[PDB]
């Protein structure tokens, strides 16, 4: 229940690892076989950023989608009339580093509605607690919430 | 042929030689070389009008929702507007042991005391000296140190930790006896897979002196292997004789360069103990890798037979030519195979069939060169065009009639239904016909090129030749006369016994294990030494195999089952979808889905578990979420005018995923709407009662019944064709039920043509019937002794039936046509001429495929092995009981009862 700090892995290890976060398989695009794996979320209750127009956020990993609403509905409790605001859920232009795993869509950068500072550092923690992955305080804008796939 | 191959063999030689090398090159160059990827490539049979069904459903599962712009049946995602835009003391466990992890088990040695506590020590230390000490991406490293992550997850773990140890070996042995005492009074309780992060627990607690998340470990998913609810004694202590070992890493494909670096060499684990059941889910990966390396023993096995060959006849230089004819017979028919007709696969077998067709090879050159050396005997002062043309006349449609038979057998085996053995079949004919024609042609020109302390050697093989030939000319008769009734005798009570062990007794039955675990490699290697003997002993697997599995019931209508997947041999690849032309719009369309539900709802395999909500048909559901008004749509009909239901459909489900959306994952009731906005197909499903069984006549009762009643329709126009659909799980049972027609319908194929070609060879009904009896007598002892030796059918003891008549024929055809000499009795003089005339090219005619597959034997991949006893014992039986009893029978009867039409043939 702490204000996460800046740079602190929770899971205690690197990304591209078998604990919780396995490693990196295969591109996906708009048109690409395993794409179908990819699902919409469509939880009105979440504002998305959508800067691509094409729903990079909007749609995700349905493993990766059940954790995110967990999340969801986990701070609305411990934080009233707040709307969570994914940045960017899989990317296909290329907004981050290449081979990063935005680009599989087992990950998600999440920030708060008003764009505040202590409160990443609490929803770090609380991303921990709605039992996701690997979450890391990668930038002081967004905080990175990291899933494992199945199969 | 004879025309100009007199002192002219050099020409077809050469292009005979060409013709090999260009169709080596062309196989070799333009079609894609075989996988080998999987063994069970294409067990899946296709087109049985049930695998039909299957395949349609998975290809349609295949297609499932993209989340945006499915573009396929899945879903309604068109609707996106919206109407808006360890070394530690404690607490050491990172995870809770599964499937998914690596395993291994240990035996103890003639210890045998599995629990003694140098046994435990040395267990964990060789494991992670064995696994640990080599480079590892690690395991889930809750901690930093990536090292002491999972420490080797085993029991001397939870002993440590009942002791409360940052250590596991220091073990001072009193905790063991401590936690023994525990485990048989928690084995008496009966206990939970409880949460137990804190001490706490939410259910009853049956003792808090049981550690939190221990005891049920180990009595459930850890070594402990014998259930441990035995009622007898303290002295009665066992000593858990099977122990079991989590991996602290995961099972996948990557560690197949751990355990073939670091695990195969090692004889065994130590003196203490030593592994047994290696589960490393690798077991598919580096098989093709042993069935490369494992490839020697079929060089032994040519070697050897090419070396008996030259025993036979001394032209040393003959027989190495006609064993290259053999193999260039092989890759002339692969060529042909993946290239001549278009169609290409390669399953595996192909690479144990290459025995028996040299086999058959060496048989059908023996009796050439014997026929030469015959008339080369008589009037040798004669032209070799001459002698050409009679040994031609004597031995070629010989040849081609003992040849014929096999490519017959194959030829019918293409009939059945599995793809891993059409494929198998119509290369395999291709190949032994080939094999005919080009020996029929080579063969003679090679043999008429043949122009041309070694002495005492060269003695003992005039003196053991003689002695053969003396064998064969007094021994052979004297003891089938002598006894005439001792071995007719013995060979009936043989049948019976056989038809005894094949029809009540233990008998030929069908496959036990799960499709995706047949034991490919040698029963005594490790890696399935695991299955079919320790899987059955683990609480977590067999507690969890076979276990209230309700089978579902399902059906489908927006698609209509046309396998589009090359039908005639498939590929084991290629499918695609569909749509029909149905509307469920209708209202009487969707009153009958609803009045179908409700007959559904009286049946007897139904199961009424009465905890759903949205997992049965939806129309129901509708129901429910309607007379929801203000929104607009409430207050109508349960039938709709279409129009409200157009609209609401997409509206509601729509609005069932916004209030809690549940994962859809193509396999749920979800009805399946397309790219543009259409519902297309209505999958549902229900619950039956017949606990997923694996045998063959429970799933039979159940799909029969099943299918049974939802063949009737009886539905309105709209979605009324073709839609019964029911499919459950029940590709086991497809299998198994093609793979027993298949080698029925085959073995019948093939006695009919071996009786057929018997006819259309000695034109005698009587004899043709009497080496009828004889092969089936054959084909019933062998299969016994097979049965005998706990060979279930698979996708390779199933061609081997049928290839036993057509190996089995091979003999009685000689032995019928040898009815020449016509003498003064009607029984006695003929059959002993016979005999005499035909015993060594018989004998020596099985001996060297006996020999072959004997020393085939001993090799890891099971196809190989297999096969090699398979044939060891059909040839054995097949000679044998061929001379015995095929003479014994004649010896008491008159053939000289035939029926003949014209005399213009010979033979
Ligand atoms: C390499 C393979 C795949 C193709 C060629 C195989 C045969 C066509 C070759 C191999 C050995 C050759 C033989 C090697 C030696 C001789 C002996 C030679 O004898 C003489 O010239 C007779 C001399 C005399 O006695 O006066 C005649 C050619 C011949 C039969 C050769 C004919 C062609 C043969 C059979
Ligand atoms: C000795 C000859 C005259 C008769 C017996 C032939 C066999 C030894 C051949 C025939 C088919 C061959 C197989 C055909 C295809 C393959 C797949 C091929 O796959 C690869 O090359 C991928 C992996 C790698 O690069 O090693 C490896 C060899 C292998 C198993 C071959 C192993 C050797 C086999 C069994
Ligand atoms: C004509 C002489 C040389 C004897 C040939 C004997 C075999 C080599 C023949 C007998 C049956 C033949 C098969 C009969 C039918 C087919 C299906 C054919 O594919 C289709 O018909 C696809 C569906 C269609 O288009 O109708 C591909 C060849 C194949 C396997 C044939 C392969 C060659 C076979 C095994
Ligand atoms: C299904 C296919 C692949 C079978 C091919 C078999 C042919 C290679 C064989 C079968 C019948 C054979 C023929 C059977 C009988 C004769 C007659 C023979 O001459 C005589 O008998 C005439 C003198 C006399 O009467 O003694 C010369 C060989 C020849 C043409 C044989 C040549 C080789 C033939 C065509
Ligand atoms: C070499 C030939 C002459 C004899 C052996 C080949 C087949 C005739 C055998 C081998 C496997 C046998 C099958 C193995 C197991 C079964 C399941 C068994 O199931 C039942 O008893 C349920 C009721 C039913 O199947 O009708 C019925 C016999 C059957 C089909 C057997 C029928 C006879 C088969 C096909
Ligand atoms: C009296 C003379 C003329 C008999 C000549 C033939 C025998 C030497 C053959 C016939 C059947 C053979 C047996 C067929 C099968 C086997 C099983 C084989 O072991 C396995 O295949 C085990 C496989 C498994 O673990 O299931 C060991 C050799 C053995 C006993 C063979 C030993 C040699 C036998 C007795
Ligand atoms: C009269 C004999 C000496 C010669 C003529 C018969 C033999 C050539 C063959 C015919 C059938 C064969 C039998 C077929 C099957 C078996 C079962 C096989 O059983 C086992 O190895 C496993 C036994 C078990 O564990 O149940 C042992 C060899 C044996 C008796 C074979 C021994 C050799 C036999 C008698
Ligand atoms: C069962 C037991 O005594 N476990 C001990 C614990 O008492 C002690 O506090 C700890 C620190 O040394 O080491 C361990
Ligand atoms: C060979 O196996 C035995 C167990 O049967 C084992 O004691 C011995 O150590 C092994 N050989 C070597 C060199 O380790
Ligand atoms: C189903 O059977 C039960 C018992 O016979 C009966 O009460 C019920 O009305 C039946 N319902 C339908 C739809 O047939
Ligand atoms: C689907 O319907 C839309 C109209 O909304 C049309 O533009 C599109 O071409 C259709 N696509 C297919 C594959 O029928
Ligand atoms: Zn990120």
């Amino acid at each position: 229940l702490t204000p996460l700090a800046y740079k602190q892995f929770i899971p205690n290890v690197a990304e591209k690892t078998l604990g919780a976060s396995g490693r990196y398989e295969g591109k996906i695009s708009r048109n690409s076989e395993r794409f179908k794996e990819l699902t919409p979320n469509y939880n009105p209750d979440i504002i998305f950023k959508d800067e691509e127009n094409t729903g990079a956020d909007r749609l995700m990993t349905q493993r990766c989608k059940d954790k995110l609403n967990a999340l969801a509905i986990s701070v609305m409790n411990q934080w009233p009339g707040v709307k969570l605001r994914v940045t960017e859920g899989w990317d296909e232009d290329g907004h981050h580093s290449e081979e990063s795993l935005h680009y599989e869509g087992r990950a998600v950068d999440i920030t708060t509605s008003d764009r505040d500072r202590s409160k990443y550092g609490m929803l770090a923690r609380l991303a921990v607690e709605a039992g996701f992955d690997w979450v890391y305080y990668e930038s002081k804008a967004h905080i990175h919430c990291s899933v494992k796939a199945e199969n | 042929y004879a025309a100009l191959i007199a002192d002219w063999p050099v020409v077809v030689l050469g292009m005979c030689t060409m013709f090999i090398v260009v169709c080596a090159l062309v196989g070799v160059l333009v079609p894609e070389l075989p996988d080998f990827s999987d063994p069970l490539l294409g067990f899946e049979p296709r087109g049985t009008a049930i695998g039909q069904r299957l395949v349609t459903w998975n290809n349609m599962v295949k297609n499932t929702g993209y989340k945006a712009t499915l573009a396929n049946y899945p879903f309604k995602y068109a609707d996106e507007q919206a109407k808006s835009h360890n070394f530690h003391k404690d607490s050491f466990f990172c995870d809770v042991p599964s499937d998914r992890y690596s395993r291994v088990v240990f035996t103890s040695s003639g210890g045998e005391t599995l629990w003694n506590l140098p046994a435990i020590k040395s267990m964990c230390n060789v494991d992670n000296s064995r696994i640990r000490s080599h480079p590892q991406f690690g395991d889930l490293c809750q901690r930093t140190t990536a090292a002491s992550c999972c420490p080797s997850w085993t029991l001397g773990n939870y002993i440590a930790i009942l002791n409360n140890r940052s250590s596991c070996q220091k073990i001072v042995e009193r905790d063991v006896s401590h936690t023994l005492k525990l485990l048989r009074t928690c084995a008496k309780h009966y206990d939970m897979a409880a949460r137990r992060k804190d001490q706490l627990k939410c259910t009853n607690v049956p003792r808090k002196c049981t550690k939190y998340n221990a005891v049920y470990q180990i009595l459930h998913y850890l070594v402990d292997k014998d259930f441990m609810t035995p009622k007898t004694a303290d002295y009665a202590t066992p000593a858990l004789k099977y122990s079991m070992l989590f991996s602290p890493t995961e099972k996948g494909e990557s560690m197949m360069n751990i355990y073939l670096d670091n695990f195969e060499n090692w004889n065994s684990s130590d003196g203490v103990t030593t592994i047994t059941g290696i589960e490393f889910g690798i077991k598919h990966s580096l098989f093709q890798d042993y069935l490369l390396m494992d490839t020697v023993y079929p060089a032994i096995a040519i070697v050897i037979v090419l070396l008996v060959m030259c025993v036979y006849t001394k032209s040393m230089f003959i027989t190495l030519m006609t064993m290259f004819a053999i193999i260039s017979s092989l890759i002339v028919s692969y060529f042909l195979y993946r290239v001549v007709f278009h169609f290409e696969f390669f399953p595996f077998m192909n690479l144990t069939a290459l025995i028996i067709l040299v086999g058959i090879g060496a048989n059908n050159a023996f009796v050439l060169c014997d026929v030469w050396n015959y008339t080369k005997f008589d009037k040798p002062h004669a032209e070799t065009s001459e002698t050409v043309s009679i040994t031609l006349q004597h031995a070629a449609l010989s040849m081609f009639v003992t040849s014929f038979t096999t490519a017959a057998a194959f030829y019918a085996n293409y009939v059945s239904n599995i793809t891993a053995i059409r494929c198998f079949g119509v290369y395999a004919g291709t190949a032994i016909l080939v094999n005919y024609v080009l020996m029929v042609t080579w063969l003679p020109a090679v043999v008429v090129l043949h122009e041309r302390a070694c002495q005492k050697c060269h003695k003992v093989l005039f003196a053991i030749s003689e002695a053969s030939r003396i064998f064969f000319e007094k021994v052979l008769p004297c003891i089938v006369i002598k006894f005439r009734y001792l071995w007719l005798f013995w060979f009936l009570a043989l049948t019976v016994g056989g038809a005894y062990i094949v029809c009540i007794n233990p008998k030929m039955k069908l496959p036990s294990l799960e499709l995706s675990e047949f034991q490919v490699f040698r029963s005594s290697h490790p890696f399935e030494r695991y299955d079919a003997e320790y899987k059955k002993l683990f609480m977590f697997e067999r507690v969890h195999h076979g276990e209230e599995l309700h089978m579902p019931i399902t059906v489908i209508w927006g698609v209509s089952p046309e396998d589009n997947g090359n039908p005639l041999n498939p590929k084991s690849k290629g499918k695609l979808t569909l749509d029909s032309s149905f509307n469920i719009a209708s209202p009487a369309s969707q009153a009958w889905i609803l009045h179908f539900c409700q007959k559904l709802r009286n049946q007897t395999f139904f199961y009424q578990t009465d905890e759903q909500d949205f997992t049965s048909c939806f129309i129901e559901t509708f129901k429910q979420w309607m007379e929801n008004q203000d929104c607009c749509c409430s207050h109508w009909s349960f039938p709709y005018k279409q129009e409200i239901f157009e609209l609401c459909i997409k509206r509601a489900i729509m609005e069932l995923e916004r209030s809690t959306g549940y994962h859809l994952d193509s396999k749920t009731p979800g009805p399946r709407f397309d790219i543009n906005d259409t519902i297309r197909a209505v999958v549902l499903e229900f619950q039956s009662t017949y606990l997923f069984t694996l045998a063959y006549e429970k799933m039979h009762q159940f799909y029969k019944e099943v299918d049974s009643w939802i063949s009737s329709e009886l539905s309105s126009a709209p979605e009324g064709l073709s839609n019964g659909w029911f499919v459950s799980n029940l590709e086991f049972y497809d299998l198994q039920d093609s793979l027993s027609d298949g080698t029925l319908i085959a073995m019948g194929l093939s006695v009919a043509v071996a009786f057929s070609v018997m006819l259309l060879t000695t034109w005698n009904i009587i004899i043709s019937l009497y080496a009828i009896i004889s092969i089936a007598g054959t084909i019933f002892v062998t299969v016994g002794s097979l049965v005998l030796l706990g060979w279930e059918l698979n996708v390779l003891e199933s061609v081997t039936i049928s290839v036993a008549v057509g190996l089995s024929v091979n003999f009685a055809v000689h032995y019928g046509v040898a009815y020449r000499l016509a003498p003064d009795p009607d029984r006695e003089g003929k059959v002993i001429f016979s005999l005499s005339r035909v015993g060594s090219a018989m004998a020596m005619a099985a001996l060297t495929t006996f020999v072959a597959g004997a020393m085939m034997m001993p090799s890891t991949v099971l196809a190989y092995t297999q096969l090699g006893t398979f044939m060891m014992l059909i040839m054995c039986i097949s000679w044998a009981f061929a001379t015995f009893f095929f003479q014994c029978m004649c010896r008491c009867l008159g053939p000289q009862g035939t029926c003949g039409q014209i005399p213009l043939p010979k033979k």
